[PDB]
RNA sequence: GCCCCAGGCGGUAGGGGAGCGUUCCCGAUGCCGAUGAAGGCCGACCCGCGAGGGCGGCUGGAGGUAAGGGAAGUGC
RNA sequence: GUGGAGCCUGGGAGUGAGGGCGCGAGCGAUAACGUCCGCGUCCGAGCGCGGGAACAACCGAGACCGCCAGCUAAGGCCCCC
RNA sequence: CGUGAGGGAAAGGUGAAAAGAACCCCGGGAGGGGAGUGAAAUAGAGCCUGAAACCGUGGGCUUACAAGCAGUCACGGCCCCGGGGGUUGUGGCGUGCCUAUUGAAGCAUGAGCCGGCGACUCACGGUCGUGGGCGAGCUUAAGCCGUUGAGGCGGAGGC
């Protein structure tokens, strides 16, 4: 008797409003959904979890003064392209990306991993273009 | 039915033929003549009388067409070396390589 | 007498190479080579069947969360309540019922909520 | 300088790999009007001696 | 029908006509063991706590044999220790008959 | 190394050449070279205790009696110098050619006439040895070569 | 009195033990071998904890050599 | 207290560059991944395994082998995990 | 090679028999292709066997968003044999070998790769263990005789 191996299913999409919620304890929980482990089949080996859709990523919260004192970070590999980026000027600039540099943080490194992310589709305003894919919605 | 000719112990390094005998795989002997002929490289003449080679043989020997004739299969084979002493500076003797190949080239008859 | 080499070491690197089969480079084609990769291949080979049994029980483990999570509590909970059920059936199971026979399961967790 | 060296002897993989470059390309021929045979073209065709209609060359 | 058997220290769905190898059995060839049963499934969901009641399934003995070789082997660098073992795991193999549920 | 063909002069000087350090070529690390504690001519000989040999040699025919294969002759009859005469004198006695035969005469014209045989080990009573009547099946013992037998075991 | 029960089994310098393989000797005026020796190539099969041994196919074309012991230029 | 305890006689050694840590001192500067002793420990030889992000000697624990079974140890139980 | 003294290599094998490939074909030749010889011609003289590194041709699987002591464990895909074998997409895990060291994956030593050569022996004593013999005794050394792979004599001398 060998452990259960899921053939191919057709992925589950989900709308999740980011309206309110805290950054990283929503971050958690698209990562969960992104990996498919709610899923009692779930697989460490295969892209099978959920398709994330989130809206109002402008309208989520963070505690503390996480606003202005929380400092992206990135690279450009020239001397002194260490370039610095508050969340205050995150939000007002590129949103979207918050939750996205967070629930991609809390997924694993690797090329699944890599995959997983682009099963996330953040955006900042209620609408998201995703209607074609008939997105349940999820209260988390 | 296939036709085959080798050379053997023709005194050019492999590795420049090589690069003749990859224009001609699988040609048409006609296409493969006519590529040989304006082949900028010391390999075609080699390359060329192993071809004519393998033509006579399909035509005289084994029952073949000339005009059905391709270049099924070919490649070069490296022969032994002759090697050479290369006199260096500050009394130092290098050992020049002068490399060897053996070329083959097998026809077939494109059925059509 | 003189005992030469002889087909000795020629036999003992092939049986070596041929272990090597499959091997990038000349970690497959030098004896040299091949030794040092079977030497991390088997100690790998051992220390992962020590690990396949973790690997698979942490499979397990969360399969069983998500199908308990389906059915309002935890793992952990849903192991204590097991526990004092004197259900004793292993996760390699547990977890295959709450994939083949989700009812079966609901009933542990029933029985599971039912022990505490 | 200080006679630099190769540090470690390049694989069959990255050998070959560097020459994934050195496949020649076939010469480029035309079929002569006259002779109807194959040669480089803007070149006096060398069978028949002709080029641009008229006879150049005495082959 | 099925059922839920412990045998080697080690659980197991079983169904009747199944082939499944197990460690070795102290049993004949041909002859056949009562399994316990932990949980029976199918239509009647019977959840033993941890034995079921009075439940068995019926095995019969195909035979024993041993697994396919595996070279456990194991290196220490720099000390010079090098072992070389070969392992042949022995099993019993079953055919289910019933589940006498 | 030393007993070996080549030159003492070092090969190359000690350091900066790049090489490994050499002494002479007929080092035994050299294709060519001297050999590392190879065979030398060799007495293999030893003085084995005068005892175990005579008793040894006792036991032996000791073994081959107790078989029933120790024979004791008092002469080979139609024998002189020849070997069909010997098959005669071997078929009317009871050695047919399967059985080895160590046979111990000081009969100069029996060993003669038997000694060509393949089943058979021509032997003089003084040299009766323990290696050959093992070697034998059957042994075959003319009475004198038995009366030098037993006083030697004696 | 071959089974049963329990216990021990990380290891470098190092001590001890038990085996495998190589050359040669006795066995052998024997036995194996042109219906194919040694060697080579391959095998996902068999035996062995392992060093290994077998068996089977191919190459090879003329040698090889058991049980049981012996002796070493014996294993990179 | 029957233990890879001990004692007695022999045979073979190897080792006589240790190192970290806790504790007790000297030296040093109530410096050193310092140095020098003492007690213990581990590494050395456990660069095998779990934790400590990684990491000989800190924490846990002494790896005969196999299992797609079970309980734990330190450490952990929001996601990577 | 060295002025010289001197140093000092490498290099064996067709087949039973040259029957060593007439003639023809491409080619200037070399080489090859037919023909022929032969049990065998990948025994064709660059010759028995023909391993390995090494270089090619062809086919299977795979690979151009990917992080790697190159393996290993799991699942999966494809190809092949009729549960195996081959391949490797993802996931986990994972600090070459040797040497020397308190400590090396170590950016400390050695090693381009492969094949063959390559290092604890022998003699005589000594010491202990051991297998036998004989035992208050045990044993011979030269040499002598015999044998032509036969052993016996020999008591000097040793313990
Ligand atoms: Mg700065
Ligand atoms: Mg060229
Ligand atoms: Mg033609
Ligand atoms: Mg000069
Ligand atoms: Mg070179
Ligand atoms: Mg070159
Ligand atoms: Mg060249
Ligand atoms: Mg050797
Ligand atoms: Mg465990
Ligand atoms: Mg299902
Ligand atoms: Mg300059
Ligand atoms: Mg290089
Ligand atoms: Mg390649
Ligand atoms: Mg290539
Ligand atoms: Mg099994
Ligand atoms: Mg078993
Ligand atoms: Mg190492
Ligand atoms: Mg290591
Ligand atoms: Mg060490
Ligand atoms: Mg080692
Ligand atoms: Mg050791
Ligand atoms: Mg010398
Ligand atoms: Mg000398
Ligand atoms: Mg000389
Ligand atoms: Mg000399
Ligand atoms: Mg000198
Ligand atoms: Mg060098
Ligand atoms: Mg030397
Ligand atoms: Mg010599
Ligand atoms: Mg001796
Ligand atoms: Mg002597
Ligand atoms: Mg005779
Ligand atoms: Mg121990
Ligand atoms: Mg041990
Ligand atoms: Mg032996
Ligand atoms: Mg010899
Ligand atoms: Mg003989
Ligand atoms: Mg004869
Ligand atoms: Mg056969
Ligand atoms: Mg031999
Ligand atoms: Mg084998
Ligand atoms: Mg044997
Ligand atoms: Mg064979
Ligand atoms: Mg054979
Ligand atoms: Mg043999
Ligand atoms: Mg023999
Ligand atoms: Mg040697
Ligand atoms: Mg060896
Ligand atoms: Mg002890
Ligand atoms: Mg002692
Ligand atoms: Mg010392
Ligand atoms: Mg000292
Ligand atoms: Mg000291
Ligand atoms: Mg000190
Ligand atoms: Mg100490
Ligand atoms: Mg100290
Ligand atoms: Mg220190
Ligand atoms: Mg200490
Ligand atoms: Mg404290
Ligand atoms: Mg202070
Ligand atoms: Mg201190
Ligand atoms: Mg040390
Ligand atoms: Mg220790
Ligand atoms: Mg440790
Ligand atoms: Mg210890
Ligand atoms: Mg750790
Ligand atoms: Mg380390
Ligand atoms: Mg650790
Ligand atoms: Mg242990
Ligand atoms: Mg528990
Ligand atoms: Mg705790
Ligand atoms: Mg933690
Ligand atoms: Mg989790
Ligand atoms: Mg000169
Ligand atoms: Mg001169
Ligand atoms: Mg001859
Ligand atoms: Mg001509
Ligand atoms: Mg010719
Ligand atoms: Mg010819
Ligand atoms: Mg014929
Ligand atoms: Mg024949
Ligand atoms: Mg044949
Ligand atoms: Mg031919
Ligand atoms: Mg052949
Ligand atoms: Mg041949
Ligand atoms: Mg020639
Ligand atoms: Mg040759
Ligand atoms: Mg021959
Ligand atoms: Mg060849
Ligand atoms: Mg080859
Ligand atoms: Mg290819
Ligand atoms: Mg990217
Ligand atoms: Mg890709
Ligand atoms: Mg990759
Ligand atoms: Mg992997
Ligand atoms: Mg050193
Ligand atoms: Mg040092
Ligand atoms: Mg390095
Ligand atoms: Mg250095
Ligand atoms: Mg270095
Ligand atoms: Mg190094
Ligand atoms: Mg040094
Ligand atoms: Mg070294
Ligand atoms: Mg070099
Ligand atoms: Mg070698
Ligand atoms: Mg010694
Ligand atoms: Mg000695
Ligand atoms: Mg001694
Ligand atoms: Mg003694
Ligand atoms: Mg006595
Ligand atoms: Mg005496
Ligand atoms: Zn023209």
């Amino acid at each position: 008797m060998k452990t259960y191996v899921p053939k191919q299913v057709e992925p589950r999409w989900v709308l999740i409003d980011a309206e309110g919620k805290t950054l990283g304890r929503l971050a958690t929980k698209i990562a969960t959904l992104l990996r498919g482990k709610h899923r009692p089949d779930w697989t460490p080996n295969v892209a099978m979890g959920d398709f994330v859709v989130v809206v109002n990523a402008d309208k989520i919260r963070v505690t503390g003064k996480k606003l202005e004192q929380k400092i992206y970070t990135r690279y450009s590999g020239y001397p002194g392209g260490l370039k610095k980026i508050p969340l205050e000027k995150m939000l007002a600039t590129h949103p979207e990306r918050v939750l996205e540099h967070a629930v991609k943080g809390m997924l694993p490194k690797g090329p699944l991993g890599r995959r997983l992310f682009k099963r996330l589709k953040v955006y900042a305003g209620p609408d998201h273009p995703h209607q074609a894919q008939r997105p349940e919605k999820l209260e988390v | 039915m296939e036709a085959k000719a080798i050379a053997r112990y023709v005194r050019i390094s492999p590795r420049k033929v090589r690069l003749v005998v990859d224009l001609i795989r699988g040609k048409s002997l006609e296409e493969a003549r006519n590529i040989l002929r304006y082949t900028n490289k010391r390999g075609a003449y080699f390359v060329a009388k192993v071809l004519e080679s393998a033509a006579a043989n399909a035509v005289n020997n084994h029952d073949m067409l000339e005009d059905r004739l391709y270049v099924k299969a070919a490649y070069v084979d490296e022969g032994p070396a002759l090697k050479r002493v290369l006199p260096r500076a500050r009394g130092r003797a290098d050992i020049i390589k002068k490399r060897t190949s053996h070329i083959t080239v097998i026809l077939g008859e494109k059925h059509g | 007498p003189r005992a030469k080499t002889g087909v000795v070491r020629r036999r003992k690197h092939k049986k070596i190479l041929k272990l090597a089969k499959g091997y990038w480079g000349l970690r497959s084609k030098s004896f040299r080579k091949a030794r040092e990769t079977l030497f991390a291949a088997g100690n790998y080979a051992y220390a992962h069947r020590k690990r396949r049994k973790r690997d698979f029980r942490r499979l397990w483990i969360v399969r069983i969360n998500a199908a308990c999570r389906q059915h309002g509590l935890n793992y952990s909970t849903f192991i204590h309540g097991l526990k004092k059920a004197g259900i004793e059936v292993d996760r390699k199971n547990l977890a295959d019922l709450a994939v083949r026979e989700p009812q079966v399961f609901a009933e542990l967790v029933e029985r599971a909520k039912a022990a505490q | 300088a200080k006679h630099p060296v190769p540090k470690k002897k390049t694989s069959k993989a990255r050998r070959d790999a560097r020459r994934s470059h050195h496949a020649l390309t076939p010469p480029t021929l035309v079929p002569c009007p006259e002779c109807k045979a194959m040669k480089p073209p803007h070149t006096v065709c060398p069978e028949c001696g002709y080029y641009a209609g008229r006879k150049v060359l005495e082959v | 029908m099925f059922a839920i058997v412990k045998t080697g220290g080690k659980q197991y769905r079983v169904e009747p006509g199944l082939k499944l190898r197990v460690e070795k059995l102290d049993a004949e060839p041909g002859a056949t063991v009562e399994l316990p049963v932990l949980l029976l499934g199918g239509e009647k969901t019977v959840v033993g706590t941890p034995v079921v009641e009075g439940a068995s399934v019926v095995a019969e003995v195909l035979g024993h044999g041993r697994g396919k070789k595996i070279l456990v082997s194991k290196f220490k660098a720099k000390v010079q220790y090098r072992r070389k073992k070969g392992h042949r795991q022995p099993y019993t193999e079953l055919l289910i008959k019933e589940i006498r549920g | 190394r030393g007993e070996v063909a080549y030159s003492g002069r070092k090969i190359w000087p000690q350091k900066h050449t790049g090489r490994a350090r050499h002494g002479d070529i007929g080092a035994p690390i050299f294709v060519g070279g001297g050999v590392v504690f190879g065979p030398k001519p060799r007495d293999y000989s030893y003085t084995l205790p005068k005892k175990v040999r005579k008793k040894g040699l006792a036991m032996a025919v000791a073994d081959r009696a107790r078989e029933g294969k120790l024979l004791l002759v008092e002469a080979f009859a139609g024998v002189n110098g020849k070997t069909k005469e010997f098959l005669a004198w071997a078929k009317e006695a009871g050695l047919d050619g399967s059985e080895s035969v160590l046979l111990v005469t000081g009969n100069e014209l029996v060993r003669r006439a038997a000694r060509n045989l393949p089943w058979v080990v021509t032997l003089a009573p003084e040299g009766l040895n323990v290696y050959d009547i093992v070697r034998t099946e059957r042994l075959v013992m003319d009475l004198d070569a038995w009366e030098v037998f037993q006083n030697r075991i004696g």
